[PDB]
């Protein structure tokens, strides 16, 4: 399931913003 | 509304021209706990020893701001934050600077981040999600009217209050711009195609991010996600989106309009502006006025056990506050 995929992903935590 | 706003711009303009300065000292606050961490400064729960009140102090290391080239963006944030006033934006209480850092003291919002709740809970119901979306709609309408672009909408930047309402924080990328802008900034998952495509943009990026928010709230995960940003950017420009099988028909189409790659077909950037959003079928029940007044029934109330309670926030390692004997970036930050 997409959900399952998201959970095993590397970006489930607090996402930082891109500067340079 | 057009009426309300007109008056609102008048107040914002007054503050824009004469921004307040050094309205406090570090020594008037008692450092208590870190509520969040930044790329060049953190956020601490602090207590004003004279009033006994608690606030959230944002500390930014002047040198790190310079190394990261965020001077103007840091100047924007403070200038803008001290001039704005809306029910769903955090209040900047004080601000001051010293030899080493810049400080922004804001009202402490006890409920925690929308992110932690969303993550823990999984997904929000459309009704729960719409309650939140509606407040973001009113905030953007207010924000854009003042010629501002927010630029960093994500669950991590929305705080829940005692009353279960939203508080938008982090105006680090907020800019008052008449016309287009070109900085590549924001969070990958919420980056609009124009931004990643380096073509120059306006407010419509704020309406794309909203689509990404509503979707993340109702589904439990972002419409485009990968493990490395490039893969994410790939999905975003692709102009292809799949919807969870539980999204309502009205939701699937509200989203198809907000996540419109072609910003000349994108809701919020059309002839009718924000009304195309406020008047969409998905928002039919929404009583906008009632929401702006905070008289609606909040579906969720985070509960905090007394003042200064920080249980809805994560634990961070406490790096100590150091301040140089020497002034650090005096000229760069003179207007702060
Ligand atoms: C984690 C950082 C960065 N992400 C948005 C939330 N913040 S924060 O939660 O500290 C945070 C930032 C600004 C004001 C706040 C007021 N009260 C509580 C927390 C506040």
């Amino acid at each position: 399931t997409t959900y399952a995929d998201f959970i095993a992903s590397g970006r489930t935590g607090r996402r930082n913003a891109i500067h340079d | 509304v057009k009426e309300f706003l007109a008056k609102a711009k008048e107040d914002f303009l007054k503050k824009w021209e004469n921004p307040a300065q050094n309205t406090a000292h570090l020594d008037q606050f008692e450092r208590i706990k870190t509520l969040g961490t930044g790329s060049f400064g953190r956020v601490m729960l602090v207590k004003h020893m004279e009033t006994g009140n608690h606030y959230a102090m944002k500390i930014l290391d002047k040198q790190k701001v310079v190394k990261l080239k965020q001077i103007e963006h840091t100047l924007n944030e403070k200038r803008i934050l001290q001039a704005v006033n809306f029910p769903f934006l955090v209040k900047l209480e004080f601000s001051f600077k010293d030899n080493s850092n810049l400080y922004m003291v804001m009202e402490y919002v006890a409920g925690g981040e929308m992110f932690s709740h969303l993550r823990r809970i999984g997904r929000f119901s459309e009704p729960h999600a719409r309650f939140y979306a509606a407040q973001i709609v009113l905030t953007f309408e207010y924000l854009h009217s003042l010629d501002l672009i927010y630029r960093d909408l994500k669950p991590e930047n929305l705080l829940i209050d005692q009353q279960g309402y939203i508080q938008v924080t982090d105006f680090g990328f907020a800019k008052r711009v008449k016309g287009r802008t070109w900085t590549l900034c924001g969070t990958p998952e919420y980056l609009a195609p124009e931004i990643i495509l380096s073509k120059g943009y306006n407010k419509a990026v704020d309406w794309w991010a909203l689509g990404v928010l509503i979707y993340e709230m109702a589904a439990g995960y972002p419409p485009f996600f990968a493990d490395q940003p490039i893969q994410i950017y790939e999905k975003i420009v692709s102009g292809k989106v799949r919807f969870p099988s539980h999204f309502s028909s009205d939701l699937k189409d509200l989203l198809r309009n907000l996540l419109q790659v072609d910003l000349t077909k994108r809701f919020g950037n059309l002839k009718d502006g924000v009304n195309d959003i406020k008047n969409h079928k998905w928002f039919a029940t929404t009583d906008w006025i009632a929401i702006y007044q905070r008289k609606v029934e909040a579906p969720f109330i985070p509960k905090f056990k007394g003042p200064g309670d920080t249980s809805n926030f994560d634990d961070y390692e406490e790096e100590e506050i150091r301040v140089s004997i020497n002034e650090k970036c005096g000229k760069e930050f003179s207007e702060f």
